[PDB]
């Protein structure tokens, strides 16, 4: 993924601002909420029967920290992504069997909870930005399937 | 298939936009092109620079679209077909772009709407946009 | 979003088909499970060996599901609400999974009834299945 | 794409009764017609206005007997598509800009009309095998994204 040195200064400027034990938790947890078929890979997470029980659910948030670490990880090494994602390439394709496009929907309410915290902070330019590296970060999940 | 509390939740977040309709409505236009290029592609010859009064003109228009959906929210291809014979019939738009300017809705909410924009309210509109697009890009004349 | 004639087309089709629903139904899960076998992982307990009785008679159940869907095509949220509580809220389908049997059924019904599987048909008969799909992965109560 | 030998005996067996010069235009057309959206990118093609014109345009026909064209190298290729189809990538990605779904949609209505014209021939294995070539066809042209 190719950022220019303006956008990729803006990215990592908002990153550094991300709480890292919560924003994971909450994209995740948004993930299960707004596309509620994901919850079939996460039936050993305990209950998720309501919106506030997905969100408060101590297994999501756990969860929701170390898919934010393989965002930062793949921030940080933005020219190798595929190399950075390949064993979780194998366990979500090959293993889980999670279907691709759910990729994309993970990166997407990522940005969406990036907004939603940080306002008019994030702005048309901030995204354009963000889309690039959660587009490549999708791309190099779903790499085993290329 | 929107539930009666998917309606409950539109209908409160959508209804907050009121005269914010033009400025919101241009935000996620700006954040489609900005973000997917390849958008800019149907609007050729529009100026599209950052403020354009162009482009709050035309967001003001999608947005009041949205309010309109949302006022006949459970019998919207009657109340969009005028919308579906301009976006499925003559411009032909490709879905995904419906997808990408969805997303750039939400993502203007959320910008903009913080108490509102609640998982179980961002699901409810995720769910009405995704209806909206369906009727907007199928032909059912 | 369909169209009248592409209600009309759905119950021409579909009509034709009468008997042999049960059979093509079990053609379209066999198709399915062989082209797309993660599609499998929703079956475990079940023998899904070529001619496998179990997939026959579901073969029939989900057939006979599409005939109430057509004989309700204007009202589907209602006649498949039951259907919807299973894949939706139980189940947990993926999406893509729809779209795979959709395809599937399409495969099967060109196979066996050419002369009908025409050009405007097909386009109705996937939009109708598409349909079909998004009242059965939506929750809607 | 990896196809057993038995795979590849039924593959090519089914493609060599396919009638080159009829196939191909009514994959298109069909994806014309069941995907309208797909018009926007043959607006130079004249009438598209109804399904009988679609699949009478003799432009359509004459340019989905290329298109079945690049499905018979690829299927001489299979160990090598996506070098076999950089050319073509660049052409659908770069210039055009069809969104990959859409490539996705072109193998599949191929699908339907090889059952469409071999009936019970077009065994559920010998879909399989195909299902397999098709993806590995859109995947390649979609390269230029991934
Ligand atoms: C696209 C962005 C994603 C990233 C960066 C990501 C990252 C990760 C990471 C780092 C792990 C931990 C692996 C380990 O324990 O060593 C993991 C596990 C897992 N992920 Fe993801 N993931 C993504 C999307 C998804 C999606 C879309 C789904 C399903 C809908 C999913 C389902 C799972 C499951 C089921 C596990 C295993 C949980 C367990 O231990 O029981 N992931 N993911
Ligand atoms: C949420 C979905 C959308 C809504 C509610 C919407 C609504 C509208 C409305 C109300 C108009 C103006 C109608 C008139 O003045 O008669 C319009 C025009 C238009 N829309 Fe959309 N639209 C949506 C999505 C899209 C997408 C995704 C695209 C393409 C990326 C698109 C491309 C266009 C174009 C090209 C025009 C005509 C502009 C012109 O040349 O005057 N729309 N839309
Ligand atoms: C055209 C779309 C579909 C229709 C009309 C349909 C219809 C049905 C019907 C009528 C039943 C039986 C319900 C009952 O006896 O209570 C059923 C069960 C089931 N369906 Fe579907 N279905 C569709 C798509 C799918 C897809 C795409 C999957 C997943 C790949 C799926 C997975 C299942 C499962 C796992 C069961 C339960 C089977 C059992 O344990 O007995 N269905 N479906
Ligand atoms: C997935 C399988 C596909 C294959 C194998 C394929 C193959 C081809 C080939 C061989 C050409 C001629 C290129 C040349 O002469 O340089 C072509 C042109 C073209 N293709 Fe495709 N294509 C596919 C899908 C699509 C899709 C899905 C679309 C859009 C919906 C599309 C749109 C076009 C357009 C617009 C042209 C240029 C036509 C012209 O001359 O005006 N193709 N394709």
């Amino acid at each position: 993924v190719h950022l220019t040195p303006e956008e990729k200064s803006a990215v990592t400027a908002l990153w550094g601002k991300v709480n890292v034990d919560e924003v994971g938790g909450k994209a995740l947890g948004r993930l299960l909420v707004v596309y509620p078929w994901t919850q079939r890979f996460f039936e050993s997470f305990g209950d998720l029967s309501t919106p506030d029980a997905v969100m408060g659910n101590p297994k999501v948030k756990a969860h929701g920290k170390k898919v934010l670490g393989a965002f930062s990880d793949g921030l940080a090494h933005l020219d190798n992504l595929k190399g950075t994602f390949a064993t979780l390439s194998e366990l979500h394709c090959d293993k889980l069997h999670v279907d691709p496009e759910n990729f994309r929907l993970l990166g997407n309410v990522l940005v969406c909870v990036l907004a939603h915290h940080f306002g008019k902070e994030f702005t048309p330019p901030v995204q354009a930005a963000y889309q690039k590296v959660v587009a490549g970060v999708a791309n190099a999940l779903a790499h085993k399937y290329h | 298939v929107l539930s009666p509390a998917d309606k409950t939740n539109v209908k409160a977040a959508w209804g907050k936009v009121g005269a914010h309709a033009g400025e919101y409505g241009a935000e996620a236009l700006e954040r489609m092109f900005l973000s997917f290029p390849t958008t800019k592609t149907y609007f050729p010859h529009f100026d599209l620079s950052h403020g354009s009064a162009q482009v709050k003109g035309h967001g003001k228009k999608v947005a009041d679209a949205l309010t309109n959906a949302v006022a006949h929210v459970d019998d919207m291809p009657n109340a969009l077909s005028a919308l579906s014979d301009l976006h499925a019939h003559k411009l032909r738009v490709d879905p995904v772009n419906f997808k990408l300017l969805s997303h750039c809705l939400l993502v203007t909410l959320a910008a903009h709407l913080p108490a509102e924009f609640t998982p179980a309210v961002h699901a409810s509109l995720d769910k009405f946009l995704a209806s909206v697009s369906t009727v907007l890009t199928s032909k059912y004349r």
